[PDB]
């Protein structure tokens, strides 16, 4: 038999598909980038299940009909041209491992700056002052 | 002529590149990877089936005794049982052989070396396109009618399979199957043999002979499961539905088709006659660059105008310079003045690249909006790269944040200079 | 569909039925006339 084509939700680096069988099925997965991850399940009845497609993203096959590849694109709430809470909010939802290092690398070169130049200044208050 | 480059294996995404040698019109050049297997070289040790256990009509004397040795056969228990069926006795000897099918339903515990790779490479050229195949080896000259294409050996050589491998009837497993003649009962590989028609079956089978007791004759045995058929129950998925890189695995030399890693370098030698020369090229002057759409990331999201000026009814041929945007066509009819169109199609929000038309090199400069559709069908045809997928008002803030934490600094060291040279 | 209130209608004799069922009709292939199918169940059934 082939299985009910089942029905499926594009959200931001995820699928959601909602299946409907009532003979068991086989759903098996891989991401096709250098860890694959597989993943594999009998389903009956009605389910809804969510994987995170990366940038090489995730193909599924689904109770022996043919594949089908999946990839997924680099869309996010913001913009990158606009003010400094419509950038943040572009790149830190999608790598929160670098805006954060960068926000804080950057503060600490103000406070840097700014503590080296009051301490300087006082230096040359104090010692061209006899 | 000869040209060396560097083609990504990705396969049936087109490349494009420019080949270009003075005092001639620059000439276009396509190298789509159709497919590409590696083939690595196997040799099997064995062949497993189910047994289907000689239980032969058993030897029974009323009142006479048995000493049954063994005949050049499997794994036996000629066992001997005394006083029986009311000395009498039953020598009963149910030894295993290959099942009554096993043309139909064995496996092949096919050891794996290293693998080769071949490529199947379309190449056009000029108005010529050629369908070949050349070895993924730098030495090997896998020629159209004209070019000779070699091909270098891969950036990171990568294999989907393992040292040991199991054939059953289509699938293909990562199991480490025991050596030959030194196996153990219960699990795969109970019944060895060198081939489906060869003699000498070597067995540990975990059969045992049982004494018989009934009022009529039957031979008595319990075994465990052969190996194969608990094997055919504990296998997970096969090497076709866990490879690595997406490859798909089809066996009748066991080959790992259509793969994707690393990166090819080229190294073509093109023709002679395919060249023209600039005394027959159009020439083309003061290029422009209106810019549309600018949907960064997906597949073709660009449109630009070329604005140009020319002096026949040609072709050129257009190309991207840099590596953060590449076109589609590649090809124009130009005209004396007109104004046809392109296909950008960067990753990264900013289009600032630089196009010749047919010779003439200019600049597109633009903005890249992000796209609205989560999840495409057709994969990336760029990579990102750290200082061209930030944006540039990121980096004029980054570059005024920062730069204010310094210039401050080299305030305060010209407060130490003047501070201290003039007391 | 699949779910409760898959059919509609304003009574029991009323006209304008309202329906999901993701019904997907298929190309036939065999040797006498067949018209083949496939749907999701019945979402009232799913909820008794
Ligand atoms: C894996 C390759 C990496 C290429 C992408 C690197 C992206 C770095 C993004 C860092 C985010 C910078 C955003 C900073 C905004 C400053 C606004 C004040």
């Amino acid at each position: 038999p082939l299985a009910h084509v089942p029905q499926v939700v594009h959200g931001f680096k995820h699928i959601s598909l909602q299946l409907d069988t009532d003979h068991l099925t086989l759903l098996t997965t891989r991401r096709l980038g250098e860890k694959p991850e597989p993943t594999s399940e009998w389903i009956i009845g009605k389910t809804v299940r969510n994987f995170s497609v990366g940038r090489d993203g995730f193909e599924y096959i689904w109770g022996n009909h043919e594949p089908v590849r999946v990839w997924a694109q680099e869309s996010a709430p913001g913009d990158p041209h606009g003010w400094p809470h419509e950038i943040v909010q572009h790149y830190y939802h999608r790598h929160p491992v670098y805006t954060v290092m960068i926000l804080v690398a950057a503060t600490l070169a103000i406070v840097l700056g700014v503590s080296v130049a009051s301490v300087c200044v006082c230096r040359a208050r104090r010692e061209c002052l006899t | 002529f000869e040209h060396a480059t560097t083609v990504p294996n990705v396969p049936r995404i087109p490349y494009k590149a420019l080949v270009e040698r003075a005092g001639y019109a620059p000439l276009n050049l396509e190298i789509t990877v159709m497919s590409s297997e590696l083939i690595p070289s196997t040799n099997l040790e064995y062949v497993t089936c189910k047994y289907t256990t000689v239980v032969p009509s058993p030897k029974v004397k009323c009142c006479g005794t048995l000493e049954c040795s063994s005949a050049r056969h499997a794994d036996y228990n000629c066992k001997v049982f005394g006083g029986v069926y009311p000395e009498n006795s039953q020598m009963s000897e149910a030894y295993v052989e290959f099942s009554a099918d096993c043309a139909a339903d064995h496996a092949q515990a096919v050891k794996v070396h290293t693998a080769a790779l071949k490529a199947g490479l379309r190449i056009v050229y000029g108005n010529t396109t050629s369908m070949l195949d050349v070895y993924v080896n730098g030495v090997t000259p896998g020629t159209s009618k004209d070019l000779k294409v070699i091909a270098g050996p891969i950036s990171a050589a990568y294999t989907p399979f393992d040292h040991k491998v199991i054939i059953h009837k289509g699938k293909v497993y990562n199991y480490d199957f025991p050596e030959y003649g030194a196996m153990k009962p219960g699990a795969f590989g109970d019944i060895q043999a060198t081939s489906l028609t060869s003699n000498d079956l070597i067995a540990n089978t975990d059969i045992r002979l049982l004494k018989p007791s009934a009022k009529n004759v039957h031979v008595p045995y319990t075994q465990a499961a052969s190996g194969f058929e608990m094997w055919k129950n504990n296998s997970g998925r096969p090497l076709q539905e866990t490879a690595p890189f997406g490859c798909q695995i089809a066996v009748n030399p066991l080959r790992a088709v259509d793969c994707a890693y690393g990166n090819i370098p080229i190294s073509l030698d093109i023709p002679n006659a395919a060249f023209v020369r600039v005394s027959d090229a159009p020439l083309v002057t003061a290029l422009k660059c209106e810019v549309g759409e600018c949907v960064y990331s997906a597949d073709f999201g660009g449109i630009a105008t070329l604005q140009y000026s020319s002096d026949r009814e040609g072709q050129c041929s257009v190309h991207s310079h840099s590596s953060t945007a590449t076109l589609q066509e590649s090809t124009v009819h130009v005209l004396q003045k007109g104004g046809a169109t392109i296909h950008f199609s960067t990753a990264s929000p900013q289009a600032n690249f630089i196009v010749s038309l047919c010779g003439k090199k200019t600049t597109c400069n633009a903005e890249c909006k992000p796209p609205a559709d989560h999840i495409v069908n057709v994969p990336h045809k760029n990579d990102q790269e750290f200082q061209a997928a930030v944006s540039q008002t990121s980096w004029s803030w980054l570059f005024a944040l920062f730069g204010g934490a310094s210039s401050l600094l080299v305030i305060g060291v010209m407060i130490f200079a003047c501070s201290a040279l003039l007391t």
